[PDB]
RNA sequence: CCUGGUCCACCCGUGACGCUGAGGCGCGAAAGCGUGGGGAGCAAACCGGAUUAGAUACCCGGGUAGUCCACGCCCUAAACGAUGCGCGCUAGGUCUCUGGGUCUCCUGGGGGCCGAAGCUAACGCGUUAAGCGCGCCGCCUGGGGAGUACGGCCGCAAGGC
RNA sequence: UAGCGCCGGCCAACUCCGUGCCAGCAGCCGCGGUAAUACGGAGGGCGCGAGCGUUACCCGGAUUCACUGGGCGUAAAGGGCGUGUAGGCGGCCUGGGGCGUCCCAUGUGAAAGACCACGGCUCAACCGUGGGGGAGCGUGGGAUACGCUCAGGCUAGACG
């Protein structure tokens, strides 16, 4: 609950080409050819923003951490691990929103066959059933792994880029739940429910954005954890 | 040249309209200013002001809009769903006090320009007097 | 015309019991008792599923047959309440309760609005004093129907007022047993009507 | 809770290497007469399966009527595609004036009086999602109102 | 050599002098016509050789009008962006021709592409609108009969409107 | 005294027999070539009923000549292009007139018909009395925002 000054990376944006204009009252100035983010138009929106954050996990509420970006990749998996909030890490599958039962069946079957790698009844039925079954854990395990969390729709989600994840945006809007993401020069502010306008790109800003945001999370619902554990991944 | 400076007028703010624009700059004439008053009182704008672009009158026309929606396209409602002209060049509609219409059964409204000024249906008929059609408003 | 056929048919075609016969339609002979499936060949077949228009067509037989009218006189009926000022079923429904057979048939002096019909062509009914053999005549709020003098010591009218000492009649109707005569006090209310028949059906029909 | 009727099924038809192959679809509305309707168009291999399939997504999509009186708040005029509808107020007795489309999607909103014309295109389905856009733009002098506060 | 249009910069001059435009008048690819010239290559017609069931064609060898120049006619077309002209308004990105500027970039005129909103039956269009508007002209009203018949005008004719 | 038309869909009403692309039906889509709810008959059914069908003609639906209320890239439709005559249309400010436009008053708008109410023929059709309308035009007075006009001014269109 500090940023200000502290923010380094941050206002660095995208190319001067590769925007999108409705983003033009969170700019600042351009610079290099570069887009550079407003400074205080970010805190203006992240107080908002936080705020919303803050309520919705006091109440109790879960929120789907998102991005594939692979910049992003890493930082999503422990600090949505924090808490108790489920991520979605490898890919956004069409329809885990809107299918949502038709993609848990999947969950069922992923613990289902845990549950099978459990008991003796692994090394029954031929290794032709060994190999298979072992393979559909391991994808299963690769892309449903924060998602396995979700026994119910999310009341919220958070976005590392808009633009790139624009599915998940999309069915988040069609069923009404809320969005939260942190926005960049090349995304489209108005699908953004709660916008928090910084780079997208650099490992930096996310880990800032994201590690703060999980704090206030646990912050909100008490017991104030110990700083978060993405500072290695700095590389 | 403009044809119809009052079509011009309403069409700015039609077009400034649908993609949101904050405010819209129109040449400024004692007309559009007349007209602009009615509709700033029937409340479709936040009003206007009078600015010069360059060395020239104009009058910056500040629009106004509903709340964010939910769902998907969260544009808000326009105040101004519908706004159209009526009497122009070249075809003009006059009418009497008791040919005046009435603009979605009371909800919108029809700027007249009669003897006693620029008015609305109810303004007019309530003075009792009609003039020229000007456009349509809800 | 005014039909003159089997009737109870109708009782079966409409699928809701009408009463055309006055009496045994309230015993279990009305055939709409001990067959509820249409007249003919084909009635204990499966029917298929109605179209709007068979529906409303259906809809206005009921209402028509009821106070077996001719098509003529019907739409005429109908046209007439649909200039008047009020809700035009309403209005419609009052037109048709004010004739003058069907007010016979309710201060119940005939059994049956048939036989209703045959007391006014024979003069059996008198309307303020004077006798009136049209069936079809208006009656107007305040006027009394009673029955001719002549007429009083018919069979027929002293078993109908005889069964019809302690029945009660419509709100809109007075009666007067002994000196057999009626009054007509207002205009039936849509509530005041039991009719098995929805009226905006009708109305949508000659909406066509 | 909720009635519902459909307005057509229609057969249409895929070709495959030696042969026709047949697809349903189900017009359907559901509504309470309450002022709430829904509209939903199913497809399905056979029929039955085409009908439900059509209520279950007409129940996901509603519009919420602000009627006044059994009609309408004020006259609409709306577009969609090459379909026209044109919804009129009227006053109570006068029934709905409608095609069999915007009657059975009108009736079933609780409408009681209100005047209807169906110009350019008058194919079903258009001209119910016509209707259906009528009715969700009706506006009240509350919502208008509403609207020009500043 | 003669001559038309047009763009930018300066903000100098006049002071609404504007837009459209029935009829009129002019221009109007190719083919075609008249008079005179020219004629290399190409080439309708035509003369042959092949192919083929036939081949009044495609392929091959020739070849006249014509194609070329001047003067005068003809007035047609898939004469096409199959999109009348003018003005105002409505995100941007990118390539390019051509000016100006504090020359990464900004600004103006023109030619392309992808795309906001919006439009469209769809394809698609989208500041070079097929979007939102105003002015004025031309035109449409199921297919065949038929762009035919009759009449009129134009043309040497072919034929055109 | 009870008749007439219809029962494939549009359109309310279905079965048997006869017929075999014949005989025939048919407003449009269509039906009939061996098992026809479509032809012909029967039983049954639906609709009207002293009528019921057919033909012809007018308006409707037809927003299909689109004032209300349509279109022209590929469906029918942008003139091959320009120049420009008549005509249509006309940027900002001030003033005069009051032609268009608007308002008040008044005259005219015969009767019958149309609407409403009451009333006479037993009802109705038919008819009587009363009431209410009314576009247009004439006259008198008034208003001046817009359009028009005359006079003056401006430079954002146009031209230089
Ligand atoms: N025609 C004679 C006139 O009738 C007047 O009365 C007129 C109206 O009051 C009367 O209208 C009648 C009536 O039952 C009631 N007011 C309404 C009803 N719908 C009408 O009934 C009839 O009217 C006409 C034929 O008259 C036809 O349309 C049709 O037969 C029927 N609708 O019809 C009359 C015209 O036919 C006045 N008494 C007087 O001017 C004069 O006697
Ligand atoms: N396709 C016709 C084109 O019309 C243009 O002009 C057209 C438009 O500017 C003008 O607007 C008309 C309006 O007058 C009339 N009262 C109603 C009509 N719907 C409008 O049409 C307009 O609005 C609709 C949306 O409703 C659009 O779909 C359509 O594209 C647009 N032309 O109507 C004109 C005729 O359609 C060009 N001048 C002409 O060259 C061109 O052929
Ligand atoms: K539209
Ligand atoms: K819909
Ligand atoms: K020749
Ligand atoms: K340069
Ligand atoms: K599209
Ligand atoms: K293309
Ligand atoms: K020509
Ligand atoms: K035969
Ligand atoms: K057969
Ligand atoms: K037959
Ligand atoms: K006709
Ligand atoms: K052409
Ligand atoms: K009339
Ligand atoms: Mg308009
Ligand atoms: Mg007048
Ligand atoms: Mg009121
Ligand atoms: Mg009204
Ligand atoms: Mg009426
Ligand atoms: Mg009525
Ligand atoms: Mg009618
Ligand atoms: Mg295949
Ligand atoms: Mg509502
Ligand atoms: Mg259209
Ligand atoms: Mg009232
Ligand atoms: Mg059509
Ligand atoms: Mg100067
Ligand atoms: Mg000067
Ligand atoms: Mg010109
Ligand atoms: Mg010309
Ligand atoms: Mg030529
Ligand atoms: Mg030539
Ligand atoms: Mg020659
Ligand atoms: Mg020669
Ligand atoms: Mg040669
Ligand atoms: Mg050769
Ligand atoms: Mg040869
Ligand atoms: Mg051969
Ligand atoms: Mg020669
Ligand atoms: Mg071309
Ligand atoms: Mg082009
Ligand atoms: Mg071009
Ligand atoms: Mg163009
Ligand atoms: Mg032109
Ligand atoms: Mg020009
Ligand atoms: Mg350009
Ligand atoms: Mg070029
Ligand atoms: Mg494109
Ligand atoms: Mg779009
Ligand atoms: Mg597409
Ligand atoms: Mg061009
Ligand atoms: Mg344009
Ligand atoms: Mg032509
Ligand atoms: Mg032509
Ligand atoms: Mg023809
Ligand atoms: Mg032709
Ligand atoms: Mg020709
Ligand atoms: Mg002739
Ligand atoms: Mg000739
Ligand atoms: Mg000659
Ligand atoms: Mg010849
Ligand atoms: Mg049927
Ligand atoms: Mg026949
Ligand atoms: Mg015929
Ligand atoms: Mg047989
Ligand atoms: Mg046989
Ligand atoms: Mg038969
Ligand atoms: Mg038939
Ligand atoms: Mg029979
Ligand atoms: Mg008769
Ligand atoms: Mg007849
Ligand atoms: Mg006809
Ligand atoms: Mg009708
Ligand atoms: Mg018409
Ligand atoms: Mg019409
Ligand atoms: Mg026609
Ligand atoms: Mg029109
Ligand atoms: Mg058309
Ligand atoms: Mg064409
Ligand atoms: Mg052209
Ligand atoms: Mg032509
Ligand atoms: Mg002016
Ligand atoms: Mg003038
Ligand atoms: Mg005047
Ligand atoms: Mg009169
Ligand atoms: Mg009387
Ligand atoms: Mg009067
Ligand atoms: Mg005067
Ligand atoms: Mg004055
Ligand atoms: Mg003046
Ligand atoms: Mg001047
Ligand atoms: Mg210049
Ligand atoms: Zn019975």
């Amino acid at each position: 609950t500090v940023k200000e000054l502290l923010e380094a990376g941050v206002h660095f944006g995208h190319e001067r080409k590769r925007w999108n204009p409705k983003f033009a009252r969170y700019i600042y100035a351009e610079r290099n050819g570069i887009h550079i983010i407003d400074l205080q138009k970010t805190m203006e929106e992240l107080e908002r923003t936080f705020r919303f954050i803050e309520d919705l996990a006091m109440r109790g509420g879960t929120i789907l951490f998102v991005g594939t970006k692979k910049q992003a990749q890493d930082i999503v998996r422990m600090e949505a691990e924090r808490a108790g909030m489920p991520y979605v890490n490898q890919r956004w599958l069409g329809g885990m929103l809107t299918n949502f039962k038709t993609i848990s069946q999947r969950v069922h079957r992923l613990e289902e066959l845990e549950a099978l790698f459990a008991s003796p009844e692994i090394e029954e039925r031929p290794k032709k059933e060994q190999v298979r079954l072992k393979h559909e854990l391991e994808r299963l395990q690769k892309y449903l792994s924060g998602f396995r969390l979700l026994k119910r729709l999310p009341d919220a989600i958070f976005v590392v880029d808009p633009t790139k994840e624009a599915i998940a945006v999309r069915e988040a809007r069609k069923l009404f739940i809320p969005v939260i993401a942190l926005a960049d020069t090349d995304s489209d502010p108005d699908l953004v429910d709660y916008i928090i306008p910084g780079n997208d790109d650099a490992i930096r800003s996310i880990q800032l954005i994201l590690s703060r945001a999980v704090d206030l999370i646990i912050q909100a619902r008490g017991g104030v954890v110990e700083p978060s554990p993405s500072y290695a991944l700095v590389q | 040249m403009l044809t119809d400076p009052i079509a011009d007028m309403l069409t700015r703010i039609r077009n400034a309209t649908r993609v949101y624009k904050e405010s819209t700059d129109v040449p400024a004439s004692r007309f559009k200013e007349e007209i602009l008053r009615i509709l700033a009182r029937e409340g479709f704008i936040k009003g206007y002001e009078r600015v010069d672009v360059d060395g020239k009158p104009y009058l910056r026309v500040y629009l106004k809009y509903g709340p964010r929606r939910q769902g998907p396209d969260p544009r808000p409602e326009q105040v101004i769903h519908h706004i159209r002209r009526i009497s122009k060049p070249g075809r003009r509609v006059y009418v009497g006090v008791k040919e005046i219409p009435r603009v979605r059964r009371g909800l919108g409204i029809a700027i007249l320009s009669t003897s006693k000024g620029v008015l609305t249906d109810r303004e007019a008929r309530k003075l009792g007097v009609g003039g020229e059609l000007i456009c349509e408003v809800w | 015309g005014r039909y003159i056929g089997p009737v109870c048919r109708l009782c079966r075609r409409e699928g809701v019991k009408l009463y055309l016969k006055g009496e045994r339609c309230y015993s279990p002979k009305c055939a709409m008792e001990r067959r509820p499936y249409p007249p003919g060949q084909h009635g204990q077949k499966r029917a298929r599923r109605p179209s709007d228009y068979a529906v409303r067509l259906r809809e206005k037989q009921k209402l028509r047959r009821i106070y077996g009218i001719s098509e003529r006189q019907f739409r005429n009926l109908f046209e007439e309440a649909s200039k008047k000022k009020g809700v035009t079923g309403s209005v419609f429904l009052g037109l048709l309760e004010s004739r003058l057979d069907n007010v016979v048939y309710r201060l119940g002096f005939a059994v049956s609005r048939r036989q209703a019909r045959q007391l006014v062509r024979h003069g059996h009914i008198t309307v303020n004093g004077r006798r009136v053999d049209l069936p079809s005549y208006r009656v107007r709020p305040g006027d009394e129907i009673a029955v001719a003098e002549k007429s009083r010591n018919l069979e027929l009218i002293r078993q109908n007022l005889e069964a019809m000492k302690g029945r009660k009649v419509g709100p809109w109707l007075s009666l007067d047993v002994e000196g057999m005569k009626g009054k007509f006090l207002r205009l039936p209310d849509r509530e005041d009507l039991a009719l098995p028949v929805n009226e905006q059906l009708v109305i949508e029909f000659y909406s066509r | 809770d909720f009635e519902e009727k459909m307005i057509l099924i229609r057969r249409t038809a895929r070709m495959q290497a030696g042969g026709r192959r047949f697809r349903f679809g189900a017009l359907v509305v559901v509504g309470d007469r309450q002022g709430r309707v829904g509209l939903g168009f199913g497809k399905a291999p056979e029929v039955p399966l085409a009908v439900q399939k059509a209520g279950y997504y007409a129940r996901r999509n509603m519009v919420e009527v602000p009627l006044q009186n059994g009609t309408i708040p004020h006259e609409i005029e709306v577009e969609f595609g090459a379909s026209k509808i044109v919804l009129k107020p009227a006053a109570p007795g006068t029934g709905v004036i409608a095609g069999a489309v915007p009657r059975a999607i009108l009736e079933l909103a609780g409408v009681t009086d209100i005047l209807t014309k169906e110009l350019g295109s008058r194919n079903p389905i258009n001209i119910a999602y016509a209707t259906m856009e009528a009715l969700r733009q009706l506006r009240t002098k509350a919502d208008v109102e509403r609207l020009r506060k500043g």
